[PDB]
RNA sequence: CUGGUUAAUUCCGUUAACGAACGAGACCUCAGCCUGCUAACUAGCUAUGCGGAGCCCUCCGCAGCUAGCUUCUUAGAGG
């Protein structure tokens, strides 16, 4: 077997709970996945489920730019495998498995659209199609870890760990679970 | 970069002495201490006269200007292909009108409706505004086809300019023509080149 | 055993003089031909020329290596003033092309040199 | 004997391969492949096919690569070892072709037209 | 030799003049060829002696050429086939099992032209490239097939289309090509030896897209092209392309020579395959499905092989199937059918083993089946 | 005018029009233009040596236009 993945994790072990969300978080490659990084142009045909995914490729790729200035995705990979450990050793559970539980916890399930129509601006709430749900979750996540970051001694590493781990608890505390159930509160009132 | 230079340097000097001058354009090619220039002109008469000192004092000139090595040199003369695809006289011809006038709408019709005559397939004439001294209107007129830019870089369009310095006023210009090219036969105009067949019944006949 | 100082000495032949014979030995071989112009179309087609008169000669010489390129590329917004976009690359290749032969014989040079086909190629006879 | 050599391309930077079977060793620059490229995850790319395959020891790859930044070097250095297989054995095809094969890319930076500040992004103003 | 029908006439007193000549040419050869054709094979055919069964059916289906399979030929050893394919990739099989022994990328697309060597040692193929490469076969492990020592033997104008080996290595290559010359050519230095070159009628003027090799001495070669002749040229004394026989509308875009030698098929692109007989030197049989309501896709079309014994011509068409006829008695035997429930597709090439007892065909689909026959008689 | 399509009076299908130019595309350009090769070697690989190194086994260096070919280099063709 020997499990790759920065040689030390698995990901075909890895459940995602939300059955929609689920068919738009590829765990498994065309011959099974592995986290090594690249990119490779599908683009973004719609209706349908339309592209391939890995979250770990998007995570790591939140941090490079999120937030701000300077930093490259060598220093970014560095650092999401950095948090990765850390998240092991403080849930003993595979930290591609808390990623999930943190996207699924800060990815809100109705958003809200600014539209001016007539004489005046509604917002009338809108559907957030899964793949947007999955990118507002990682960097509503990689925001808070950058602000945690940028005012505490706390590496940022153990910062990402630190919003991730209480994203994936249903924590408050976290800025990306927060933002997800304002955002869910607005656009259910808003009708 | 160095052999460049001699390239640039030279390719003005027969530029600028080879300018008003009533004879028709003067490619040089300058071989080991020796240099070819190629006029291609009727008043060959003046530039020679044999013998004498003419031919030589405007040479030596060259060479002690900037370039090299004690010799002499050599002149041939030439006639002219048809004229259009590049000269001099073409160009001074509508000058030499363009001195003393004559209507000046003719000329530009004119010296178009020529050329075309021998074949061109387009030409275009362009002269500048200050007709009767009034405010600028630059004039066009071209006939037939003709392409600088657009069509393929082998379209093979002789194209130039002149100036006209009359009493009261410039009259710029930038005479155009597309025709057959540098002779020998060698026609590729304007992509695609088409061509089929017409019949086929067959026993002889074909490639193609 | 061991003890090995390696030369070429075939005999003959080598790259700084390559030998040949009479006239008292030639001892005189390492031409340059660099040729030197704007445009590729004509260039080609006299250095395979040169190729062939080799192979006539006696002894035969390599053909035509076209090595590394020389760009000026001066971009001008031209003027107005005021032009600050939809400037210009007007971009021009100069290119080299260093034909030898495996012998310099007197008598190459000598035919080489009495029809030699440049109309913008620009070909330097060298040069120890 | 044995030394087979197909010549990928993919990226700048050149990676000659003459392989001779036997313990799973890598070289680069005649130089052993964890310690030059230590500390990456890059490097581990390379490291994927001569592992995951079954079969550890037949493949002692010596490559050597010249000219550009860490970061090229690994997606070329494997394809290689793939498409010299697939000639001999028909049912280790399924070798090459599973384990992603052949991009060119062609990707690699772009041109610089005018007034851009950094090639493409025009001015802030005009 | 093949009746006109009566065209309306020209009152021009200069034409009458070209069909003097062109006539009384033509005539005066007619009448002695002619003579000869005692009956047609068909004729004669009708108390024949009966076939047995025919009882070909795909025994094995084989696959791995990358592109659309252009071309086969099957080696003397009975046990390898080859083929080219339009990616650039040759491979050699062996078809019970269908093992690859052997894969080259050679190069061009348009490499439909890969034959076997006599002793077995090499192929041959090349197309688009202008060249042809010429590879050994190895027992080695290691299997880079392309340094081992190959050779760009030939430089043509334009796109190498045909390439046969007599039965020897010796005169490895007599070529047809698109440069349309067509030309003998000794192996080692590369050197062309001889040229031959004829007319539009009658030599080929245009590409030769193939040519075959005459079984016996293969003292002559015949040729097929776009000129739409089938031409014998004759390549032991002076040259003389030697006989010639134009019956064709359309491409001969084929020709294959009979075992006994006598016959060829002239496979063509024009709506009907031909057979001529290169010995009396006339149409000896029309192959041709003369009902309205028996027309396919395309008419018959491309390439043809002949059985062993020469009885059953099988031949490939753009339509996608296979019409197995009985040359002697002019019969359709029987029909073969492949692949696909709808939607066609080119079935380009299908070549004879050399004992006879099977053949493969390769088709456009990407697939490759072998038919064969065992038994003298119905299986069991 | 229309109907459709497209970056594109782009092309098609209609039409009181039938053409026709000029732009666009095509074209020369560069990005991967590669690829098996034809071409030569800067150079690369590879061979053979030899100064040594670990303890010709493994490894670095340079040696001779010395041997050949090649991703590099390079021009072409094709592709």
């Amino acid at each position: 077997q020997v499990v790759k993945l920065f040689n030390c994790w698995s990901f075909e072990d890895v459940q995602v709970n939300d059955i929609s969300l689920a068919d738009y978080l590829a765990v498994s490659s065309t011959k099974h996945a592995t986290y090594l990084p690249h990119t490779a142009g599908r683009y973004s045909a719609k209706r349908f489920r339309k592209a391939q995914c890995p979250l770990v490729e998007r995570l790591t790729n939140s941090l490079m730019m999120h937030g701000r200035n300077n930093g490259k995705k060598i220093m970014a990979v560095r650092i999401v495998k950095h948090a990765m450990e850390i998240i092991h050793l403080l849930t003993d559970a595979n930290p591609i498995q808390v990623i999930v539980d943190a996207i699924i916890n800060s990815g809100p399930r109705e958003d809200a659209t600014r539209i001016g129509s007539a004489g005046a601006v509604r917002r009338q709430a809108v559907d957030i199609s899964p793949l947007r749900r999955v990118n507002q979750a990682i960097y509503l996540l990689t925001t808070g870890a950058r602000e945690s970051a940028f005012r505490n001694i706390k590496t940022i590493a153990e910062c990402l760990a630190d919003e991730l781990i209480n994203a994936a608890k249903g924590s408050s505390n976290s800025y990306a679970i927060k933002k997800k159930d304002e955002i869910e509160r607005v656009a259910k009132a808003n009708r | 970069v160095s052999d460049g230079v001699f390239y640039a340097e030279l390719n003005e000097m027969l530029t600028r002495e080879l300018a008003e001058d009533g004879y028709s354009g003067v490619e040089v090619r300058v071989t080991p201490m020796r240099t070819e220039i190629i006029i291609r002109a009727t008043r060959t008469q003046n530039v020679l006269g044999e013998k004498g000192r003419r031919i030589r004092e405007l040479t030596s000139v060259v060479q002690k200007r900037f370039n090299f090595l004690e010799n002499g040199v050599e002149l041939y003369a030439e006639k002219v292909v048809n004229r259009g695809l590049c000269a001099i006289a073409q160009a001074e011809s509508l000058r030499y009108k363009l001195l003393g006038g004559l209507a000046v709408r003719r000329a530009c019709y004119g010296v178009l409706r020529f050329v075309m005559e021998s074949g061109a397939k387009g030409c275009e004439v362009i002269v500048s505004g200050k007709l009767r001294a009034q405010r600028a209107k630059s004039m066009k007129f071209k006939d037939g086809y003709m392409i600088s830019s657009g069509q393929p870089v082998n379209e093979y369009i002789d194209a130039a300019v002149r100036h006209v310095l009359l009493r009261q006023g410039v009259l710029g210009i930038k005479v155009k023509i597309m025709l057959d090219w540098d002779p020998k036969g060698k026609l590729g105009p304007t992509t695609p080149l088409p061509d089929l067949v017409t019949i086929h019944p067959p026993k002889e006949e074909n490639e193609l | 055993m061991a003890a090995a100082d390696v030369a070429y000495a075939p005999p003959m032949k080598s790259g700084k003089i390559g030998f040949e014979s009479s006239q008292e030995v030639q001892h005189r071989i390492r031409i340059t031909l660099s040729s030197k112009s704007v445009k590729n179309l004509e260039k080609v087609c006299g250095d395979l020329v040169k190729g062939a008169k080799d192979k006539s000669l006696k002894v035969k010489g390599p053909v035509r290596m076209p090595t590394k390129v020389l760009h000026i590329t001066t971009r001008k917004s031209p003027c107005g003033e005021g032009t600050n976009t939809w400037d210009r690359f007007e971009m021009r290749v100069h290119k080299r092309v260093i034909d030898l032969v495996s012998s310099a014989d007197v008598v190459k040079q000598i035919t080489s040199i009495t029809i030699e086909p440049g109309v913008e190629v620009e070909v330097t006879i060298s040069d120890q | 004997a044995v030394s087979y050599c197909k010549p990928g391309r993919g990226l700048i930077k050149v990676n000659g391969v003459p392989i001779e079977l036997i313990r799973p060793e890598m070289l680069r620059l005649k130089a052993f492949e964890p310690i030059l490229l230590a500390g990456r995850s890059r490097f581990k790319d390379i490291d994927m096919r001569i592992r995951v395959r079954g079969g550890g020891k037949t493949s002692q790859i010596y490559a050597i690569r010249q000219a550009i930044a860490k970061a090229l070097v690994a997606y070329y250095q494997k394809y290689v070892d793939e498409a010299s297989k697939k000639e001999v054995k028909d049912i280790f095809a399924r070798y090459d072709r599973t384990l992603l094969v052949a991009d060119p890319r062609r990707c690699e930076p772009k041109k610089f037209g005018g007034r851009g500040a950094r090639a493409r992004f025009q001015k802030s103003y005009r | 030799m093949a009746s006109v029908a009566e065209l309306k006439e020209k009152h021009a007193a200069a034409t009458a003049s070209v069909n003097s000549l062109r006539e009384r040419l033509r005539q005066r050869r007619q009448t002695l060829l002619d003579t000869d054709v005692e009956k047609y094979s068909k004729a004669q055919g009708r108390t024949a002696v009966s076939f047995n069964p025919t009882d070909l059916v795909c025994c094995r289906t084989l696959q791995g050429h990358s592109g659309k399979v252009y071309s086969l030929d099957w080696t003397p050893e009975k046990n390898w086939i080859v083929s080219a394919s339009q990616d650039g990739r040759l491979i050699v099989w062996n078809a019970l099992t269908s093992q690859k022994t052997h894969a080259i990328k050679l190069h061009c697309p348009w490499v439909m032209e890969c034959a076997f060597a006599p002793n077995g040692q090499s192929v041959a193929c090349g197309g688009l490239d202008s060249a042809c490469s010429i590879f050994n076969l190895s027992s080695q492990a290691d299997r880079d097939g392309n340094m081992p020592v190959s050779r760009v033997l030939t430089g043509h104008k334009g796109y190498a289309s045909s390439c046969q080996y007599v039965p020897d290595q010796e005169t490895r290559l007599i070529t047809g090509s698109g440069d349309q010359t067509c030309v003998l050519w000794d192996v080692t230095t590369g050197q062309r030896i001889s040229i031959f070159g004829s007319e539009f009628p009658s030599g080929h003027t245009a590409d030769v897209l193939s040519l075959s090799i005459n079984s016996l001495n293969a003292n002559m070669f015949i040729s097929g092209s776009c000129d739409t002749t089938v031409r014998l040229w004759d390549l032991r004394i002076t040259s003389r392309a030697v006989r010639t026989y134009h019956g064709h509308e359309g491409d001969i875009n084929s020709v294959k020579f009979f075992p006994d030698g006598q016959r060829f098929g002239t496979g063509s692109d024009d709506g009907t395959c031909r057979l001529f007989d290169m010995r009396t030197g006339h149409q000896l049989q029309v192959y041709n499905r003369e009902p309205d309501r028996n027309d396919n896709e395309l008419p018959i079309v491309t390439s043809v092989a002949f059985s062993i014994s020469g009885r059953l011509l099988f031949a490939g068409y753009s339509n996608g199937d296979c019409y197995v006829w009985d040359t002697l008695l002019a019969e359709m035997v029987l029909n073969l059918g492949t692949l696909q429930n709808s939607h066609e597709g080119r079935i380009s090439c299908l070549g004879l083993s050399s004992d006879g007892s099977a053949l493969c065909t390769g088709s456009w689909d990407k697939n490759l089946k072998i038919w064969a026959f065992s038994g003298h008689r119905k299986i069991v």
